């Protein structure tokens, strides 16, 4: 099957470094105190998060310097073409939600309440391609429509090599076709890099211009979250007054 | 920019298992077109392959002209062909590799005036389906919208000549542009290259050839071998006195006809062969001596049914490069040549073919079924490499 | 929780026929159901009652009948309690209250009349359509049952069951073979599919869409299954105080009025979202 | 189980000028009950009241952790141990009789020499071996 | 499969789906009939609280635990239905089943608005419920043991609690039957079971599902439910007076 | 009875329905605010490498050295002398819990609390054993912020006479950024019922106590005429609260006369909350300009 | 090349180092001069 | 129980020593522990010493039926342990967000590299095919479980052999080691786990670090690459944010740390394989020091099995004879039975009635 023809052009008709069209939300539900809604490309997610509040159970697991980041992750029943209804045991819930609290206990700025717990909920509405970089925009937008403190606006991207070319924000059928797969989770400001994940084998002389059009990628997806970003406390200034 | 849209699709799996996938498609604004009439050079920069203007027209097959006609498009006479990127697509979807990558190779050379187009990728050519449909219709008219679309960007200069197949294209849509043609394709030839008469016996050779086809795949149905039967049958079919029973055996000069079956007993054919491999046990009627064959009529038989079921484990090898860079490369099915000329091809499912093209290896065989020409196998181990003496 | 003194307020404001909203004894909140918000499934609802937020999903699948009776299929429910809803959802404290509303769902529609079993049965013995609704816990606001069994209905009937003609002979191809058609289904015929009331109790006066202010101060309820035609399929009381039998037969009457008023309002507005198709756009969670 | 101190057991504390301890700080200081009935409670000045060397300790130091024998052989009135390894390297130790031991050499290189060549003391008995080891550690 | 139990074989089709004995015919009867019923209380010896309660073809038994450590300012009512696996036409699976969490719910939700909870702050009493054999109506034995039970265990409540149940015929003119069987139940349409306090004349818990529609029947089982809650009391008022007649002279 | 089930309809965005455009300085996080000499960090952002970094999205504020930035949503802080409302969740040997709508639980000292008899009698560990009696578990009080602790928690005390246990009425609860400060958070709005504004975003409405701590049950049916100015001022409450409103006394005061026209049970539409807010808003535009 | 710049480079340590001694020390603590 | 709390002397004085570029067992910073692999008897099981870690490791395969797709391949379990005689803390329930990351890292080296040919593991497709399963089980910690885990895995899948059938036309055949030699497995590449430390927020890095050194660190970053050139997985972790350059040394360091551990890997299954081959003793006994204090060994002794025959005798015989007093069973009604001091009436009636 042909995953990049002579013309240049994919399956679903981008070129190499494009991107699919994000459209974002802020301020989904009210119950909760933060919520976010992102669809990026073809695959929909949701955060919800909770305020610094008191440590359920109260069974002295509590950190005297810092906050306890608490992240889950949940996926729908009907999120892919096959059914594949799973329990809530599985390990690849918790492996995402531990990438998760490993970059959130990096990118908050948590040094601010002590003895404090913060509740983290994403839920995948429909999974088609990256939903690491779905689920951490998804929570950083939460996150900044909670009010909570933070370094800097992380945003993730993914990558990919065929043909001795770099991709952009790979799809499932591109994924599940034994490549080289690669995602980040970038500081814009910094260029610092908070997580870094791997599969399938990469010969060692083509690893910096993956590693590079991942980057790049995260910096374009910085920008059209910016923009949102930017019309929203625009509107609520103007609301406000 | 791009403009988001879906497309549905109905893939039927090995398993009968058939699903309501849903993809993607991102359109554009500007589509190369790949001429030199082109009146705004820069917003695609034509960085390809670039026809030079002499031509007196353009002819655009719909779909078919090009899947089975694709043998007269390579004389480096016929000059001003463009592809539309929906027939190409059906060409790929529906006539394996061997076409297709002559197809591209075609494409992919210097000494035609081959290019391509995308139709599909174009922001007004695209046009999705509507209630009551088909594959055909539904392609005719995009390659028709895409003619026009080609036709007003290139301002009314270069006369096109959609050719086609259909008559009911050349009935409704050849009367409502001025400056392009729906017409068929010998008429296409008569009417604009008398020299080239040459295509013009190739052509009425494979329209024909054509006659015969729907006659040849339409008295084929749904059926490739005569079905097996129990054993019961078989015991009394020999015990009443119907069936002799013997060893069987090909010849190697010819080896898809000269079967033997040592009570000689010629078969002919691979349909009479039926699904069988030499040394072998297998009970076989016999048949009227006004459908006998020459080397004198010979009593030929029919196999229904085997008792005893004789295998073996062979040496075979792996296609050549040109051929699995064109696979894919991740070519789940595969094809292997056996060392002995009295064996068939074998179908088996592998995941290294690029790196094992200087190996002998070994299979085995499981099950042969009817809905494949060939026998299915899998992979035992490796042997030895050849160019050396082990 | 709610202090002793604002349970007595709300008790003695619900006998005089007032309550803190400003609605009556049997005023009933509006709702913005709506239709095919979900892609990748057939069939799709979302029903916001209030601080409440539902979604559900029906996707239609090949399946083998069960043994008991071979021209059928069924249907399989699978209430899912997702942990955004609550924080002491977290993980597991959600399965009790999934099971719970999916084997309240089971007997609702554990009859032979509830839509229909001929039509998801193709070959007898040999293959059935099988039915997955999934719903999905967004919110909770009080009124969980009936925002719920809104969106069941809401969402079956838009599902599509793309019809397949395949012949079951043994010399043709036997392998379902489809219509091939994109956008070719059938309807399902949902006209009687049955809606739960709630009747919660405070003091001697029974109130329909108690809020949780006014959950909290009743000590008990009852359930009723009603079609649109007016007849009963379940019958629960759930709470922790005794309920008396004369308010068993005061409460069927509103049961029967309300399902009625809703069966036949709900009929309403989904024809005038049916009326107009393509057009209109759909709007959901943006 | 875990010890217990007070506020006032360091030498000149009251209920004003109370001492600094930290979380995680390491304290050299004796038993007074140490019965299997009740938490082991320490006190940390003296049985007149003058603290000799007792308190919070280490400031430069490295503290490791060996096995009861060789704290129980370095605590001998004829043990020539830490004369000789003292000869090589200058040092000053503080031996506890739960397994501990806080060395304090000159260079970080002498101090982790000194702590990986001591764990070994209890062993590689002295003459035919331990000139010879001693003259090789030398360097 | 299970690292706790002994493992057997993985798959095992049981072969009543095989019996190639076809379905009999129940029968015909009288309506207005309850199966004869033998009560007794106080059996356990290391139990707290015991009864066992057996009619026609029911055997179910009861065990009341203490109060024990750990709505405070109130004590907690634990509960736990469990059914023998050689019960029944089939083998069940002894992890658990949802069709016994629901009993145990319907369990819950019918024995706590009996007890006074107010005497037992930051306690809790934990009840146990088995079914060695089921032979018809199953739910209006875990009630009427269990309450027994309860009683039998000194702990106070306002009155007890008797159940009774129902099924629906499936002929043209179908009419409810007091005390179904296995053979009246499995050929039914509808069943309900009620609660009834006797003296207190209130309704503790109600349960019924099918496909009986008119809200005019429903009233006519509620109400010869109450009927039966009302015949059943004199039995179960014999059989505490026995059971404390025998406890008390012990001393 | 008709049960209206009405459909979804989009938002309209960019607030065109009036026109404004702010003359403020914005940040989002990651934005490098002023870089000068030497400035001093507020709330709200942080330090780096020479430079003064937003870390919420929001407006700067400075007051004459000072840049901090000002978000929009945040939980309530505690401050020495600020009137809140709160709950009773844990009720301990020596204290109670309440909760206040804060990052951590606020503690009631059993030494700060006007106990039963109101004057001078005693104080011992007899008391102790009864204290867990009275203000049991989900009760309400109103108190006043004592001092700030050092992880920000925050006691807070009885020690008045318009402090201590509520009774009857309805509890609001909303954002703790819509109130405005003042000098005087209690009210008596002459329309039949009483309020107070605490400044955690607990509003708590109860009717005007007649003539003239808990003492007193008064467990007796409330009048009609009351509800009806409860349920009134709830609803007008939720309406100005929901699209940006702040609330103080005569914004509530505007928006209930506003609403008398129309009935109290038919004020639940999207609508009919903007043409009151709306109203309320020109009344104030003609009032104070 | 560069492999055998960074060969230079980054080799585990060549012969006589103190790691080496100290791990003769802890096998010569535990030896056994007697047999 | 938990583990022993860390002082803040050793924390300064481990700092002080990396600012200083000298470790507290005297290597230097590109350096590992040295390596000490130990064979046992029957084959695919190893003992790997780093440092002071230890693993076990152990292949085992079985014959199974290929699920449903993927008809012409085998499946290949894994499954980490960490065990409560590890280390205090490790705890059979209560350590659950360490054996995900570590599983997950292991799997996904080990299975998405495509070192194994799983493709010739079958002996009919939709029937019986080999069903291999690794394990592995952590002995002692004293940090880097990951490059001793890794390394164990490699060694014990290089050093397995299979059983091995005869099949020709429909007909099975299943040998024995006497019956047919046991066969080898084809092995493409070797995968090799590497890890880095990062200390002070990445201003100095450390390779292969143990234990109190872990603790003194911020995060930690792994690359794992196969031989040749090719890398085969990346994770970074911790409390680690990265620069550009430093992926590309670390990249560096773990192909020369992965050279070499393949050299010494090589170089151990070949003396292995000699000794197996000349005809020697081998297996875990013949490994033990016998120059140190703390081992000792014992030949066969017959002990004297001259007298148990008269002992059991007069055992048997000088004991009292089971006695004579015989019970009587008293029949009820058919069903029911008692056997005892029984009860005096023949059952209880109208006791209380």
């Amino acid at each position: 099957l042909e995953l990049l023809s002579d013309q240049g052009y994919r399956v679903d008709g981008r070129r190499a470094g494009e991107l699919r069209k994000i459209q974002a939300r802020m301020g989904v539900f009210a119950q909760a105190d933060g919520s976010a809604y992102i669809e990026q490309g073809n695959t929909k997610a949701l955060a919800v998060v909770y305020g610094p509040h008191e440590i359920r159970g109260s069974r002295a697991r509590a950190l005297p310097d810092r906050a306890l980041v608490n992240c889950q992750y949940s996926s729908a029943t009907f999120s892919t073409g096959e059914r594949k209804r799973r329990p809530h045991g599985d390990r690849k819930s918790c492996e995402m939600g531990l990438q998760l609290r490993q970059t959130f206990e990096a990118a908050i700025l948590t040094q601010l309440h002590p003895r404090s717990q913060i509740d983290i909920y994403v839920q995948v509405l429909q999974a088609d391609g990256g939903t690491y970089a779905a689920c951490v925009n998804a929570a950083t937008l939460a996150v900044l429509d909670a009010g909570i403190p933070m370094r800097d606006f992380v945003c993730a991207c993914s990558a990919g090599f065929v043909d001795g070319t770099a991709l952009a924000d790979l799809s499932h059928v591109e994924e599940a076709a034994g490549g080289p797969q690669l995602a980040l989770a970038l500081l814009p400001a910094s260029g610092q890099i908070a997580l870094l994940e791997m599969d399938a084998r990469l010969h060692e002389d083509h690893l910096e211009r993956v590693l590079e059009a991942a980057a790049q990628a995260a910096r374009d997806v910085h920008t059209l979250l910016d923009r949102v970003v930017r019309q929203h406390v625009r509107e609520a200034s103007i609301l406000l007054g | 920019m791009l403009q988001k849209r879906e497309k549905v699709l109905l893939l039927r799996t090995f398993q009968g298992r058939t699903l309501r996938i849903v993809r993607e498609h991102y359109l554009r604004p500007c589509v190369p077109c790949h001429s030199p009439l082109c009146p705004q050079p820069a917003a695609c920069s034509h960085d390809g392959k670039l026809l030079s203007s002499d031509v007196t027209h353009y002819v655009i097959p719909d779909w078919k002209v090009v899947q089975d006609y694709l043998e007269i498009l390579e004389f480096p006479e016929l000059k001003g062909i463009i592809f539309m990127q929906t027939a190409c697509q059906a060409v790929q979807h529906q006539r394996g590799r061997r076409q297709y990558n002559k197809l591209r190779n075609l494409l992919k050379d210097a000494r035609h005036d081959c290019i391509l187009f995308a139709n599909e990728f174009q922001q007004c050519c695209y046009l999705p389906r509507e209630r009551g449909e088909s594959m055909e219709k539904w392609q005719t008219r995009s390659i028709y919208n895409a003619a026009v679309w080609y036709y007003h960007h290139c301002q009314d200069r270069m006369p096109i000549v959609m050719v086609t197949e259909d008559e009911e294209a050349i009935q409704q849509y050849g009367s409502e542009t001025e400056g392009v043609f729906v017409i068929t394709f010998k008429n296409y030839l008569d009417n604009f290259w008398p020299d080239l008469k040459a295509a013009h016996e190739l052509c009425d050779s494979i329209l024909q050839s054509r006659r015969e086809r729907e006659n040849e795949s339409q008295e084929s149905h749904g059926k490739e071998y005569p079905e097996h039967l129990p054993l019961e049958v078989l015991e009394a079919g020999i015990k009443s006195g119907r069936y002799i029973q013997g060893i069987l055996n090909v010849n190697k000069h010819r080896a898809q006809i000269e079967a033997f079956v040592r009570l000689d007993i010629l078969i002919h054919g691979m349909k009479a062969r039926n699904r069988s491999i030499h040394g072998d046990v297998v009970v076989v009627e016999l048949l009227p001596k006004n459908e006998w064959k020459g080397r004198e009529p010979m009593p030929t038989g029919r196999v229904v049914g085997i008792l005893q079921k004789n295998w073996r484990d062979y040496v075979v090898t792996f296609p050549s490069k040109e051929e699995v860079q064109s696979q894919g490369k991740n070519a789940q099915k595969i094809l292997v040549t056996p060392w002995d000329y009295r064996i068939p091809k074998i179908r088996i499912s592998t995941q290294q073919a690029e790196t094992l093209q200087d190996f002998r290896v070994v299979v085995r065989i499981d099950s042969w079924e009817s809905t494949s020409v060939y026998p299915n196998g899998h992979f035992v181990r490796v042997l030895g490499r050849i160019g050396d003496l082990e | 929780t709610l202090s002793e003194a604002e349970k007595v307020y709300i008790v003695h404001g619900v006998q005089e026929d007032l309550r803190v909203d400003g609605r009556g004894c049997e005023d009933y909140r509006c709702v913005e159901v709506e239709t095919d918000v979900v892609s990748n499934t057939s069939g799709s609802a979302r029903v916001k009652l209030g601080h409440t937020d539902i979604l559900v999903g029906v996707k239609a699948e090949m399946g083998t009948p069960k043994l008991e009776k071979p021209n059928e299929g069924y249907l399989e429910f699978f209430v899912d309690c997702s942990a955004s809803a609550t924080p002491e959802f977290e993980g597991r404290g959600g399965d009790d209250l999934g099971t719970e509303i999916a084997n309240t769902l089971y007997r609702i529609f554990n009859n032979k009349s509830s839509v229909d079993l001929k039509t998801l049965c193709i070959s007898p013995r040999e293959h059935c359509w099988v039915l997955y609704v999934d719903v999905l816990l967004l919110e909770c606001g009080g009124n969980l049952f009936d925002a719920i069994s809104i969106a069941v209905k809401a969402a079956l009937f838009n599902t599509r069951i793309p019809r397949v003609r395949v012949l079951e002979d043994e010399e043709g191809s036997k392998d379902i073979e489809l219509s091939d058609d994109p956008y070719d289904c059938i309807r399902l015929s949902v006209e009687n599919v049955p809606c739960i009331v709630t009747l919660c109790k405070i003091g001697y006066r029974h109130v329909v869409d108690a809020t949780l202010q006014e959950e909290a101060c009743s000590l008990a309820s009852l359930l009723v299954s009603v079609t649109s035609k007016g007849v009963v399929t379940c019958m629960r009381k759930v709470g922790k105080g005794s309920l008396d039998p004369e308010s068993i037969f005061e409460m069927m009457e509103t049961g029967k009025r309300v399902g009625k008023v809703l069966h036949a309002s709900l009929q309403s507005v989904v024809h005038k979202e049916e009326s107009l198709g393509p057009k209109r756009q759909k709007v959901g969670f943006l | 189980e875990p010890a217990s101190l007070s506020y006032l057991s360091f030498e000149g504390a009251t209920k004003r000028n109370r001492p600094n301890v930290q979380v995680g700080d390491l304290i050299y200081g004796q038993f007074v009950v140490a019965n299997k009935d009740m938490e082991p409670e320490m006190v940390c000045i003296d049985s007149c009241g003058r603290a000799n060397g007792m308190g919070v300790i280490g400031q430069d130091g490295l503290l490791f952790k060996v096995t009861l024998g060789l704290i129980r052989k370095l605590l001998a009135p004829d043990c020539e141990i830490i004369q000789e390894v003292g000869k090589l390297h200058p040092l000053e130790i503080v031996f506890g009789m739960n397994g501990r031991i806080w060395v304090k050499a000159k260079t970080i290189q002498q101090t982790l020499i000194l702590a990986n060549i001591l764990e070994a003391c209890e062993h590689m008995t002295s003459d035919q071996r331990k000139q010879i080891f001693s003259r090789l550690a030398e360097s | 499969g299970d690292h706790r139990r002994i493992r057997g074989p993985e798959e095992s089709q049981p072969p009543q789906l095989y019996a190639a004995d076809e379905e009999e015919a129940p029968g015909t009867r009288d309506p207005t009939r309850l199966r004869p019923v033998y009560a007794r209380a106080g059996l356990l010896s290391q139990a707290k609280g015991s009864a066992y309660l057996e009619a026609g073809g029911t055997k179910v038994l009861c065990a009341v635990s203490g109060p024990r450590q750990a709505a405070a300012l109130r004590g907690r009512l634990l509960c736990d239905f469990r059914r023998a696996p050689f019960a029944g036409r089939r083998r069940r699976a002894p992890p658990g089943g949802c069709e016994e969490r629901e009993l145990a719910l319907a369990l819950q939700e019918a024995l706590e608005p009996a007890v006074r909870l107010g005497r037992y702050p930051r306690a809790q009493l934990e009840v146990s419920a088995l079914l060695l054999e089921d032979g018809g109506s199953a739910l209006a034995a875990a009630l009427t043991a269990a309450a027994l039970a309860l009683a039998d265990a000194g702990v106070e409540m306002y009155d007890l609690v008797v159940g009774c149940g129902l099924s629906l015929a499936p002929g043209p003119a179908p009419t409810w039957l007091l005390d179904p069987t296995r053979l009246e139940e499995e050929r039914a349409a509808a069943g309900l079971t009620v609660a009834l306090m006797p003296v207190l004349n209130q309704v503790a818990g109600l349960l019924g599902s099918g496909e009986g529609g008119l809200t005019e029947s429903w009233a006519e089982a509620v109400r010869l439910g109450l009927e039966g809650c009302q015949r059943l009391y004199p039995v179960l008022q014999q059989s505490l007076v026995r059971a404390a007649r025998r406890r008390g002279a012990a001393a | 009875m008709a049960m209206e089930m009405r459909l979804p309809v989009a938002r309209k965005p960019l607030s065109e329905r009036l026109g404004r455009d702010t003359k403020k300085h914005l940040v989002v996080p990651g934005d490098t605010i002023t870089t000068d000499t030497g400035f001093m960090r507020g709330h709200g952002t942080y330090m780096g490498e020479e430079k003064l970094i937003a870390s919420v999205a929001g407006s700067v504020e400075r007051v004459n050295k000072l840049i901090c930035v000002k978000a929009l949503k945040t939980r309530y802080i505690g401050e020495v002398g600020d009137i809140v409302v709160g709950r009773i969740t844990e009720v301990q040997q020596k204290r109670w819990k309440v909760e206040t709508n804060s990052r951590l639980d606020s503690v009631l000292l059993l030494s700060s609390m006007n106990l039963p008899g109101g004057e001078l009698r005693r104080r011992s560990a007899e008391d102790e054993l009864a204290m867990r009696g009275f203000l049991q578990e989900g009760d309400l009080i109103s108190a006043e912020v004592q001092a700030v602790f050092s992880d920000g928690a925050v006691s807070l005390h009885t020690r008045s006479l318009k402090y201590g246990k509520l009774g009857q009425g309805v509890l609001v609860q909303v954002s703790p950024s819509l109130v405005k400060r003042q000098k005087t958070h209690f009210h008596d709005l002459p329309c039949g019922a009483s309020v107070i504004l605490g400044n955690n975003g607990f509003i708590w409405i109860y009717p005007t106590p007649e003539h003239k701590g808990g003492f007193i049950a008064n467990l007796e049916p409330v009048s009609l005429a009351d509800r009806e100015v409860i349920s009134r001022l709830r609803n007008c409450i939720i309406s100005l609260v929901t699209q940006r409103m702040m609330l103080y006394d005569t914004s509530i005061l505007y928006c209930y006369e506003a609403s008398l026209p129309h009935q109290i049970k038919d004020i639940l539409k999207p609508e009919i909350m903007e043409e009151i807010v709306m109203e309320t808003r020109q009344r104030l535009l003609e009032q104070e300009g | 090349n560069i492999i055998q710049e960074e060969y230079q480079e980054y080799r585990q340590t060549k012969g006589r180092s103190l790691y080496t001694l100290l791990e003769e020390i802890r096998d010569l603590a535990l030896l056994d001069v007697s047999n | 129980m938990k583990e022993t709390p860390l002082s803040n002397c050793e924390r300064r004085f481990l700092l002080r020593a990396i600012e200083e570029k000298k470790r507290l067992d005297g290597r230097q910073t590109y350096d590992y522990r040295n390596i000490r692999i130990s064979f046992g008897t029957d084959y695919g099981c190893c003992i790997v010493e780093l440092g002071k870690t230890r693993v076990l490791g152990q292949v085992s395969c079985e014959l199974v039926s290929p699920k449903l797709n993927r008809a012409t391949e085998g499946i290949l379990f894994f499954n980490l342990e960490l065990s409560q005689m590890a280390a205090p803390a490790f705890e059979p329930g209560r350590q659950s967000d360490l054996l995900v990351k570590l599983n997950r890292l292991m799997e996904r080296c080990l299975r998405n590299s495509k070192c194994i040919d799983t493709e010739s593991l079958c002996v009919v497709a939709g029937e019986k095919v080999w069903q291999i399963r690794v394990d592995l089980h952590l002995l002692n910690h004293d940090g880097n479980i990951i490059d001793a885990a890794s390394i164990a895995a490699i060694v014990a899948l290089c050093h397995f052999r299979r059983p091995d059938v005869s099949v020709q036309g429909d007909e099975v055949t299943l040998y024995t080691p006497e019956e047919r030699d046991p066969v080898p497995l084809s092995i493409h590449h070797m995968p090799i786990c590497v890890s880095f430390a990062f200390f002070q927020q990445g201003t100095y890095l450390l390779v292969d670090p143990n234990e109190r050194e872990e603790r003194v660190m911020d995060g930690l970053l792994v690359i794992a690459m196969n031989k040749h050139r090719e890398i085969c997985t990346i994770q970074s972790s911790g409390g680690i944010m990265l620069l550009k350059d430093q992926v590309l040394r670390c990249s560096k360091i773990a192909g020369v740390k992965v050279a070499e551990i393949t050299e010494l890997i090589l170089k151990a299954l070949e003396n292995d394989q000699k000794v197996r081959k000349e005809g020697g003793k081998f297996g875990f006994a013949e490994s033990i020091a016998n120059q140190r204090i703390t081992a000792f060994k014992m030949e066969k002794a017959p002990i004297d099995t001259s007298d148990v025959e008269e002992k059991a005798e007069e055992i048997i015989a000088e004991a009292e004879p089971p006695s004579e007093v015989v019970s009587t069973p008293v029949l009820w009604t058919p069903g029911t039975a008692q056997i005892g001091e029984g009860v005096e009436n023949s059952w209880g009636d109208l006791e209380d009635s």
